[PDB]
C-alpha cells in the first residue's frame, strides 16, 4: 500500500490506481470532491513520509510548489516575530494558498512529532485538476481565532481580517520587480486609503517599525540577509504608497509625520550601511484656490440672541467644544452654552461637543449661534441671511453663455481638486471619529445648492416677462455648455434650479418659451430620472472620458449606502469586502481627475453668487410675479 | 411598476430600512451602484426612493417626491427633533407634484431600544401609524406594504 504510493504517477499500474482511489475515500479532506476529480488524484497524489520530528517540510518566503494533506501525526505552522501560530493535525489541509495566489509561503510548516504520513500534489498537477474545484475558504488561523479570510471572488483574496494580519497579507504579496510597479500599487492602494478605519497611524506606524526591522528565524546566513533584505524593500514600498495617499495632508498628523522623518534616517542609515535601497531612498526623500487644512486658522462669528456676535480664532478642524470653550473666553463666562446652527428659513439644529469643522458644513445662507439652552426656542434669523432684494441680471445677461459656463466650470474644478480622496472617506464614516476636516468636500457640495438656488433666485428677481423669458433661455444654455465640458454637476444644478417649485410654477414664462429650448429642458430633466439607480444619468456619465465633474449628490449617496447596507466588522473581523467598495467610489473619483481641464469680469461674478435660500421666499416672490 | 419615497431627518433609519427590505443586512453584501440595488419585487415592482445621505440636497428630495407614489414620513423615537420635523415634509410633498390627496405613512423607528427612549406612541397616532426597527427587522415589510394598497 505505501510502495503503491510511493511508486512515480507515471509508474502505477490499472491495479494499483483502482486500490488507491478506494482509499481516496476514506479520506475526508477529499470528500467534497467528485468522483471524476478523485479517480484523476489516484494517479498524481503523492505519499510522503517523515521519521524526525522537526522536519522542515518548506519554509516562509518559499515559492509555493506543493498542497498537502496530513494522513498521520501534526505539524506547527511557524510565522517568524511569533513562533507556533497553531498547529494542524491528522485530516487538515495546508498549502493551498501559496499555490492559487502564486505567492511566497506566509508561514513555516514543521513537524510536531515523530513519524508523519502525508498526500502532496505538486502546482501543476494541483492547477489542472483542483484549481476551480477545490473552492474551500482559507481560513488562516492564530491562537484558535481566525485572523485571515480569503475566498476565490481566478485568485483568492482578503475578504475580512485582524488589521495585523491584512497588514503582514499585503506586505508579503509586495511583488518588487520594476515591469509590476502599476500592478502592485493596485493591491496595495485599498490597505493604504483604507486603513484610517480600521488601523489607524497610531497603532500602523508602530508596525510598520516593527516589521522593518523584523529577522527570519530560519536559513544560513545568505537566505537570511536576503529574505531581510526584501522585506525591508516591501516595507519601504508600502511606505511610499502610505506617504503618497496622504500627501500633503502628512502635516496634520504628528505621529505620520514623526514616524516617517524617523523611518527616513533608518533607512538612509541602512542604504549606506547595507549598499541598498538605491532607487529607493531618493523616493523617499522627495517627501520628506487651495485647498484648506485642519490646522489653518479661521476668524469665524459667533452670533448672540441680540444679534451681536463674537469672533474667534480657531483651527478649522476645531470641534464644538473648543468652539464653545473660545466664545466664553471673550464673552467671559462659564453658563450653559450650546451651539446652534441657524437656516435663513429659522430652523435651528443644536451641535453636539462631539462635532468637529462645522464652520463649512452651514448652509449657503446658515449662521452660527451661542446662547443658554432657555434660548433655543426664541432665536430668530439675521437680516443677511436673506440674501439679496434684486437681481444681477443687468450684469450676466451681458455675458456669453459659452463665458458662464465655461468660467464656472473652472471654478468648479479649481474646487473639485481641493477635495483629498480621504475626505470622502472621513464624510461617510462619520468626522468625529477620525478628528479630520472635510471643507473641501463641504464647499464643493455647497456649491451644487449654490448655483441651484442663484438660478431660483435671478428667475425670482425678475418681474419683466419678456425678460424672464430670456432668463430660462439663458440658464438651458449655461446648462447645455456645461454638459459640454462634462460637468454634470453644474448641468444638474442648474437644470433643477429650473425644476424648483417656485420656477415650475411660472406656466406664461414657460408656455412663451420657444419649443426649441422647452424640448432641450424636457430632456435635460430625463436625464434625472431616479428610475432603475438612476440609470439615465449613470450611462451617459460612463461613456464619458477622464476629465469630468461628476453628478455629486448621488456619488455621496452611494458612499451612504455602502457604508449602512455593510457592516464594518463580521465576527470581529474587518469587513475588508466593505473596505474594497468604498475604495471603488473613491478611485472612480480619481478616476474623473485623472486629466486636467482646458474674462475677469465673468470670473468675478461666478466666483461672488449671492444667493437667497429660503425657500419660503422665493415661493412668495414667485406668487406675486404670477398669481 | 411602482415608487415609494422614504423621508425625514438624518440618523432616522432610513438607508437601514431601504436596505432591510430590498435585501437585507449582513446576510449579504449591499451593492447600491448597480441597477438592482432599489427594486424589489413583491404581485409587482417596487423602487425605494431614499433621500438618506442627501438630505443636504433639497433638489434631491423634490425629484423623488416628483417621481413618487408612496411615502413614508419616517422619525426616531430616541429623538424629539425628528417629530417636529415631519410637519414640513408633509407639506412639501403637496406642492411638487400639486394635489390634495397623496398616498402616505408615519413612521417610528428605532422602537427596539426603550431605556433611550423620549417619544411615546401617544403623539404619532395623534399625527397610518406604525412602531417599526430596521435593527430588530419588526414591521421593515409591513411599512411598504400599505403604500402599494395606497
Ligand atoms: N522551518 C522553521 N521556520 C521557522 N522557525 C523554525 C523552523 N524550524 C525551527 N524553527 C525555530 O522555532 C522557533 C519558533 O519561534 P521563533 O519564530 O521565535 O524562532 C523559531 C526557530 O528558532
Ligand atoms: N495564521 C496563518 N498564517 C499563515 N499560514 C497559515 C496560518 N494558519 C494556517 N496556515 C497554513 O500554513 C500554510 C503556509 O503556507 P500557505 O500560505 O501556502 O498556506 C498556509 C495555511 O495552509
Amino acid at each position: 500500500m505505501r510502495m503503491i504510493l510511493r511508486k512515480p504517477p507515471g509508474q502505477r499500474t490499472v491495479d494499483d490506481l483502482e486500490i488507491i482511489y478506494d482509499e481516496l475515500l476514506h479520506i475526508k479532506a477529499l470528500s467534497h470532491l467528485s468522483t471524476t476529480v478523485k479517480r484523476e488524484l489516484a494517479g498524481v497524489l503523492i505519499f510522503e513520509s517523515h521519521a524526525k520530528g522537526g522536519t522542515v517540510l518548506f519554509n516562509q518566503g518559499e515559492e509555493g510548489t506543493s498542497w498537502y494533506i496530513i494522513l498521520k501525526g501534526s505539524v506547527n505552522v511557524v510565522i517568524y516575530g511569533k513562533g507556533v501560530v497553531c498547529t494542524l493535525h491528522e485530516g487538515d489541509d495546508f498549502g493551498k494558498l501559496a499555490l492559487v495566489n502564486d505567492a511566497p509561503r506566509a508561514a513555516s510548516i514543521v513537524l510536531r512529532e515523530d513519524n508523519c504520513h502525508f498526500l502532496r500534489v505538486d502546482k501543476e498537477d494541483f492547477n489542472r485538476i483542483l484549481r476551480d474545484v477545490e473552492a474551500n475558504t482559507v481560513r488562516l488561523k492564530e491562537h484558535d481565532q481566525d485572523v485571515l479570510v480569503l475566498e476565490k471572488v481566478q485568485k483568492y483574496t482578503v475578504m475580512s481580517g485582524t488589521p495585523e494580519k491584512i497588514l503582514e497579507h499585503f506586505l508579503e504579496t509586495i511583488r518588487l520587480e520594476p515591469s509590476l510597479n502599476e500592478a502592485t500599487d493596485s493591491v496595495l492602494n485599498d490597505f493604504v486609503m483604507m486603513h484610517c478605519v480600521f488601523m489607524p497611524n497610531t497603532q500602523l506606524c508602530p508596525a510598520l517599525v516593527a516589521h522593518y526591522h523584523a529577522q527570519p528565524s530560519q536559513g544560513t546566513e545568505q537566505e537570511r540577509m536576503d529574505y531581510a533584505l526584501n522585506n525591508k524593500r516591501r516595507v519601504i514600498r508600502l511606505v511610499l504608497q502610505w506617504a503618497a495617499m496622504y500627501g500633503d495632508l502628512l502635516q496634520e498628523d504628528d505621529v505620520a509625520m514623526a514616524f516617517l522623518e524617523e523611518f527616513y534616517v533608518s533607512v538612509s542609515d541602512d542604504a549606506r550601511m547595507m549598499a541598498a535601497f538605491k532607487e529607493q531612498l531618493p523616493e523617499l526623500e522627495k517627501i520628506v484656490r487651495q485647498p484648506i487644512r485642519g490646522s489653518d486658522e479661521v476668524l469665524f462669528k459667533v452670533y448672540c440672541i441680540d444679534h451681536t456676535y463674537t469672533t474667534i480664532r480657531v483651527p478649522v478642524a476645531a470641534s464644538v467644544k473648543e468652539v464653545i470653550s473660545a466664545v466664553a473666553d471673550k464673552l467671559g463666562s462659564g453658563e450653559g452654552l450650546i451651539i446652534v446652527k441657524m437656516n435663513s428659513g429659522g430652523e435651528k439644529v443644536v451641535l453636539k461637543s462631539n462635532d468637529v469643522s462645522v464652520f463649512t458644513t452651514l448652509t449657503i445662507n446658515g449662521r452660527l449661534f451661542a446662547c443658554p439652552r432657555e434660548q433655543f426656542d426664541s432665536l430668530t434669523p439675521l437680516p443677511e441671511q436673506e440674501g439679496p432684494t434684486t437681481g444681477t441680471v443687468g450684469t450676466f445677461e451681458l455675458m456669453s453663455s459659452k463665458d458662464l459656463a465655461y468660467q464656472m466650470t473652472t471654478y468648479d474644478w479649481e474646487l473639485f481638486n481641493c477635495v483629498h480622496e480621504l475626505e470622502l472617506i472621513y464624510h461617510t464614516f462619520g468626522r468625529h471619529n477620525f478628528k479630520k476636516t472635510t471643507a473641501n468636500l463641504d464647499l464643493f457640495l455647497r456649491r451644487f445648492n449654490e448655483i441651484q438656488f442663484w438660478v431660483v433666485t435671478e428667475v425670482c428677481l425678475c418681474s419683466q416677462l419678456s425678460k424672464r423669458v430670456q432668463l430660462l433661455k439663458k440658464f438651458i444654455k449655461i446648462a447645455a455648455h456645461c454638459k459640454e465640458y462634462k460637468n454634470l454637476n453644474s448641468f444638474f444644478a442648474i437644470v433643477m434650479g429650473l425644476s424648483n417649485v417656485a420656477v415650475s410654477r411660472l406656466a406664461l414664462t414657460w408656455e412663451k418659451l420657444p419649443s426649441k429650448f422647452k424640448k432641450f429642458y424636457a430632456e435635460f430633466e430625463s436625464l434625472m430620472d431616479p428610475s432603475r439607480n438612476h440609470r439615465a444619468y449613470r450611462l451617459t456619465a460612463a461613456k464619458l472620458e477622464p476629465p469630468l465633474i461628476p453628478f455629486m449628490p448621488l456619488l455621496i449617496k452611494d458612499m451612504t449606502f455602502t457604508h449602512e447596507g455593510n457592516k464594518t466588522f463580521i465576527d470581529n473581523l474587518v469587513n475588508f469586502e466593505k473596505m474594497r467598495m468604498i475604495a471603488n467610489t473613491a478611485r472612480t473619483v480619481r478616476y474623473y481627475r485623472s486629466q486636467p481641464f482646458n474674462h475677469q469680469d465673468v470670473r468675478s461674478y461666478v466666483r461672488q453668487l449671492n444667493v437667497i435660500d429660503n425657500q419660503r421666499t422665493l415661493s412668495q416672490m414667485s406668487h406675486r410675479l404670477e398669481p | 411598476e411602482y415608487k415609494l419615497v422614504v423621508l425625514g431627518s438624518g440618523g432616522v433609519g432610513k438607508s437601514a430600512l431601504t436596505v432591510q427590505f430590498v435585501q437585507g443586512i449582513f446576510v449579504e453584501k449591499y451593492d447600491p451602484t448597480i441597477e438592482d440595488s432599489y427594486r424589489k419585487q413583491v404581485q409587482c415592482m417596487l423602487e425605494i426612493l431614499d433621500t438618506a445621505g442627501t438630505e443636504q440636497f433639497t433638489a434631491m428630495r423634490d425629484l423623488y417626491m416628483k417621481n413618487g407614489q408612496g411615502f413614508a414620513l419616517v422619525y426616531s423615537i430616541t429623538a424629539q427633533s425628528t417629530f417636529n420635523d415631519l410637519q414640513d415634509l408633509r407639506e412639501q410633498i403637496l406642492r411638487v407634484k400639486d394635489t390634495d390627496d397623496v398616498p402616505m405613512i408615519l413612521v417610528g423607528n428605532k422602537c427596539d431600544l426603550e431605556d433611550e427612549r423620549v417619544v411615546g406612541k401617544e403623539q404619532g397616532q395623534n399625527l397610518a401609524f406604525l412602531e417599526s426597527s430596521a435593527k430588530s427587522k419588526i414591521n421593515v415589510n409591513e411599512i411598504f406594504y400599505d403604500l402599494v394598497r395606497q
